[PDB]
């Protein structure tokens, strides 16, 4: 029911501007305070700021007031965060959140912004073929993140996905699933790899 | 800004036993209206934060009564009784007596459980990869405890560290184990020059001949 779908992330060069959007649904969005919080890779949480229903009151982290501008369009049920003069230190996952610190507290799934002079690069993906364990190997991509699911996400128990590794400017990871020997190869197993920054969506059938 | 301090890791905590995660405030969070402006959030691996407890005494909806919090103004304790495997994650304390909202660094809950050896699996490169000029050999160590483990690669019985990348999962939600993968990436030529590929966990050894 209650949803906060975020977008507008990706890669941006140092000094640039970027505008994130948070599309609300499943509640009267016009009657709630909304917030932005970010999480840098491998780090904690930083509250950016918040905005009241009518947009007459907007609070910021003092050190982020120059750079960040929180706005909203109740007619569109949307929250916005406009960033400018962005630097490497602004690389993070950005969350929008409904009415933090109350019964109504709810956070969106987050959108990644990367500040970099490097080139977005699509992953290469390879099957990991021999209960039985299968996987796929995802290599060569930039920036983060990639997501890896199995049978569109329907296959969840037994899935083990390691954290990404950075080397020589590119990321890799691998996801594995353990599955009853009677199920595979008798039944289809697929891994779905998405790299949102390059708009990459691919599927690999895992086969003998 | 009010600064919230907490340790980065809990002491290892046996399942069914009570966990305690502490947090300290640089200014009192008790306001003259009697309310203490402290919040607890849980972030489970690969997920956004979820409110557990707001203003000390209130449970967010769907949060079990196993979670409680107490403390005198400047020094607090999240208690989780009868710790379950699904409680694993990073616990954040936070405040908003004063703007801006600030959060603690987060405390990773460490669950303690029986030692377990890894189930080890080795994967030759796909034929698919070979045309790329690379060949990746993958070793997967599945469902072990504790986290600290070592993987060694040997090609034709000789130890090879070059081209090896290792990475771990977080502690698992259902069994409280870890898994990790090691990938030896070579050129297609190096891989085709040799026969015997071995990885070993530390003594569990899996191998194949090309």
């Amino acid at each position: 029911e209650v949803k906060l779908l975020e977008s507008g992330g990706g890669l941006v060069q140092p000094g640039g501007s970027q505008k994130l959007s948070c599309a609300a649904s499943g509640f009267d969005f016009s009657g709630y305070w909304m917030s932005w919080v970010r999480q840098a890779p491998g780090k904690g949480l930083e509250w950016i700021g918040e905005i009241n229903p009518d947009s007459s009151t907007i609070n910021y982290t003092p050190s982020l007031k120059d750079k960040f501008i929180i706005s909203r369009d109740n007619a569109k049920n949307t929250l916005y965060l406009q960033m400018s003069k962005v630097r490497s230190e602004d690389t993070a996952l950005y969350y929008c959140a409904r009415e933090t610190g109350t019964r109504f507290d709810y956070w969106g799934q987050g959108t990644t912004l990367t500040v970099s002079s490097a080139t977005t690069t699509a992953p290469s993906v390879y099957p990991l073929v021999p209960s039985v364990t299968l996987g796929c190997l995802v290599k060569g991509y930039f920036p983060e993140p990639v997501t890896v699911k199995w049978n569109y996400g329907a296959l969840s128990s037994g899935v083990r996905t390691v954290s990404s590794v950075l080397q020589s400017g590119f990321y890799s990871l691998s996801s594995l699933v353990t599955v009853p020997s009677s199920t595979w190869p008798s039944q289809t197993v697929i891994c779905n790899v998405a790299h949102p920054a390059s708009k990459t969506e691919l599927i690999k059938r895992i086969e003998p | 800004d009010i600064v919230m301090t907490q340790a980065a890791f809990s002491n290892p905590v046996t399942l069914g036993t009570s966990a305690s995660i502490s947090c300290r405030s640089s200014k009192s969070l008790l306001y003259s209206n009697g309310i203490t402006y402290l919040y607890w959030y849980l972030q489970k691996p690969g997920q956004s934060p979820q409110l557990l407890i707001y203003q000390m005494s209130n449970l967010a909806s769907g949060v079990p009564d196993r979670f409680s919090s107490s403390g005198s103004g400047t020094d607090f304790t999240l208690r989780i009784s009868r710790v379950e495997a699904e409680d694993v994650g990073v616990y954040y304390c936070a405040q908003n007596l004063e703007v801006p909202w600030t959060f603690g660094g987060g405390t990773k809950l460490e669950i303690k459980r029986a030692d377990a050896a890894p189930t080890v699996s080795i994967f030759p490169p796909s034929s698919e990869q070979l045309t790329s000029g690379g060949a990746s050999v993958v070793c997967f160590l599945n469902n072990f405890y504790p986290k600290d483990i070592n993987v060694k690669w040997k090609i034709d019985g000789s130890e090879r560290q070059n081209g090896v990348l290792n990475s771990w999962t977080d502690q698992d939600s259902k069994d409280s184990t870890y898994s990790m993968s090691s990938t030896l990436t070579l050129t297609k030529d190096e891989y085709e020059r040799h026969n015997s590929y071995t990885c070993e966990a530390t003594p569990i050894v899996k191998s194949f001949n090309r």
